[PDB]
RNA sequence: CCCCACUAUGCUUAGCCCUAAACCUCAACAGUUAAAUCAACAAAACUGCUCGCCAGAACACUACGAGCCACAGCUUAAAACUCAAA
């Protein structure tokens, strides 16, 4: 039987090591006017803005190139014993996955 | 009806003692079974501490060895123009396959970090892998 | 008095824009704290006051950096809603 | 079991940011780069928030800096005319 | 050729020439913008006096002394008496900040005279004598 | 109080005087972050050990005594009468 720990060492978001830089496969699932929301396997999504380029092919379900810069947006700020989260990863839009 | 106090004890705590005083005259419905099958834990309230001094979480970082390689690997040759597809749960970066290889060839051979990285990177080479420094 | 003239707090003017050289040798001169500098010293000021005074101008750079930063990041969340009515 | 982690520093640990000084020595009679910390029309020495330094070599910068200015070698009230093209490494605009 | 606001050096050669006079020729127009009065004094390049004019000496007396229009005529005058010994072109040294600081040139250049430049030479101690102390009003 | 002028003084040398909201208003060393953390506020809460100090207010940074390069001075520092508060 495979254990949780084997499971985690042979995990892709564990290979992939640190995750600044990184291109992705993201899916996007939903869409609020120019807003993309985009799964690429990890535990927040991201929100990218519709490109003005080739705008129309960005659809549910598109899938799409992205360039991983955090995977959860924190900061502690001045007087906070706890980190503030606003549970959205970051990353940037390249283009679709031909 | 019991007692509002969720600070002193648990609700099983309290429901016991108010039941066996008398104060209750029937268990609820979910006493039964919280008693067939306890929780764990017992829902006990506490009030969380800030740590001082040297006072620090036991909470240790997730490393392997292959991370050492990695590391070299993608300060080497950097990110891998491929794309990670992390929804493929047995998909193979090139990194990885770089890993894989490191691995085979300590296991079949000597250990000097550099030879095991150039041989390493000839033969991904040999297979037609790209890899530009 | 020393120094050779012509050199320092010296702007050449552009095509008899003779308002624009003085605005940016205010400009100039205000960046590099001068004026403030020549506003201060018309008056003394106690060493203790100005202890207090370059105290309280540090903290409230700080704190306003600190303010400005939080606001920033909290601005991504300000988007239109994806979950309207639930 | 094989697979569990273990203990050891971080190996993707990026280096630690280095300034623009950082291993080069600083001294007084290089009039050419001390010019370049100072303000062409008051010669005022610029602070960390621009020049970017650190506090080792703010200080050190500083006190060549004074040096050469008492001993002959740098004028106070501007920076030479003759470094005035030299590259620019401090972050201030005068838009001028 | 890309305008330069830095004055040109004495000694490096440059081709800026203004009546064909270098920059190091040009006369120089002394502006000194105290609280209460404004000085201005045109020189030639050799330090020697060409024209002369303040507030107080427009007619102005007391506080009218220290206002833009009292400032902009004393600027006027120089310029006229300056004009009246060939000057055009000068070099502004301007000193102090008081209300004259702008209205002296704009006096100087609606008199005539072109500027060329404008030099800030306001004494700034490097912390030096004790200045007096602040008023209680 | 605003403006002008000008002293003692701020400066150097050789002696004194020994006071400050002389305050981080946190005594010095060693240790802990577990307990109900914890009157309040200030500055998270405590433990071991040692020295100094405090036992209602005012009288009182006072009187007297003693010491002092100080002589309208500094250190130490009470009592009587009075009150139910401070
Ligand atoms: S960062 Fe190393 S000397 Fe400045
Ligand atoms: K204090
Ligand atoms: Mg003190
Ligand atoms: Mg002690
Ligand atoms: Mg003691
Ligand atoms: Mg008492
Ligand atoms: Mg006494």
């Amino acid at each position: 039987v495979e254990s949780f720990a084997s499971m985690l060492r042979h995990s892709p978001l564990t290979q992939m090591g640190p995750a600044k830089d990184k291109l992705v496969i993201g899916r996007i699932f939903h869409i609020v006017e120019n807003d993309l929301y985009i799964d690429f396997g990890g535990k927040f999504h991201c929100v990218c803005r519709r490109p003005e380029v080739d705008g129309e092919k960005y659809q549910k379900g598109t899938r799409v190139r992205l360039r991983l810069l955090d995977l959860e947006l924190t900061s502690r700020f001045l007087g906070a014993t706890t980190d503030t989260t606003v549970l959205e990863a970051n990353a940037v839009l390249l283009g679709i996955q031909e | 009806a019991g007692s509002r106090l969720e600070t002193v004890g648990s609700i099983f705590s309290r429901t016991r003692d108010l039941v066996r005083a008398g104060v209750l005259k029937e268990k609820p419905l979910w006493f039964d079974v919280y008693d067939a099958f306890p929780p764990l834990r017992e829902p006990v309230f506490q009030r969380p501490r800030v740590r001082y001094g040297k006072a620090k979480a036991p909470i240790q970082d997730i490393w392997y060895h292959e991370d050492r390689i990695r590391a070299k690997f993608y300060s080497v040759y950097g990110s891998g123009q491929r794309a990670f597809d992390l929804f493929n749960p047995n998909f193979k970066s090139t990194c990885q396959r770089f890993v894989e290889k490191y691995t085979e060839l300590q296991k079949l051979g000597e250990t000097d970090e550099e030879k095991l990285f150039v041989e390493t990177g000839k033969a991904l080479l040999a297979e037609g892998v790209i890899l530009r420094r | 008095a020393k120094h050779l003239k012509f050199i320092a707090r010296t702007v050449m003017v552009q095509e008899g824009n003779v308002e624009s050289a003085y605005r940016t040798l205010n400009r100039i001169l205000t960046m590099d704290g001068l004026i403030e500098d020549i506003k201060h010293r018309r008056y003394y000021e106690k060493p203790c006051r100005r202890r207090q005074r370059e105290s309280y101008e540090r903290c409230r750079r700080i704190y306003n950096m600190e303010m400005a930063r939080k606001i920033n990041f909290l601005m991504r969340k300000n988007r239109a809603d994806p979950w309207q009515g639930c | 079991n094989e697979d569990l982690p273990i203990s050891m520093e971080n190996p993707y640990k990026e280096p630690l940011k280095k300034c623009i000084l950082c291993g080069k020595h600083v001294d007084y009679k290089n009039v050419q780069l001390l010019s370049q910390f100072v303000s062409p029309f008051t010669g005022c020495i610029y602070g960390r928030h621009i020049t970017g330094l650190c506090g080792k070599k703010q200080k050190e910068i500083t006190k060549a800096i004074k040096r050469a200015q008492i001993m002959g070698f740098m004028p106070v009230t501007y920076k030479d005319p003759a470094y005035l093209k030299d590259p620019k490494v401090c972050n201030i605009r005068y838009r001028e | 050729t890309k305008f330069s606001i830095y004055p040109p050096i004495p000694g490096e050669e440059s081709s800026l020439r203004w009546a064909g006079k270098k920059f190091e020729e040009i006369p120089i127009a002394h502006i000194k913008a105290s609280h209460n009065n404004t000085q201005i004094q045109v020189v030639s390049a050799s330090n020697e006096p060409l024209a002369f004019a303040s507030c107080g000496t427009e007619g102005f007396r007391n506080a009218k002394k220290g206002t833009g229009i009292a400032a902009q005529t004393a600027g006027i005058a120089a310029a006229a008496r300056a004009k009246q010994k060939g000057v055009i072109h000068i070099r502004v040294v301007v000193k102090g900040l008081g209300p004259g600081r702008l209205s002296a040139m704009h006096g100087l250049i609606m008199g005539g005279l072109e500027v060329i430049s404008i030099t800030d030479n306001t004494p700034i101690p490097h912390n030096g004598c004790r200045p007096r102390k602040a008023r209680k009003l």
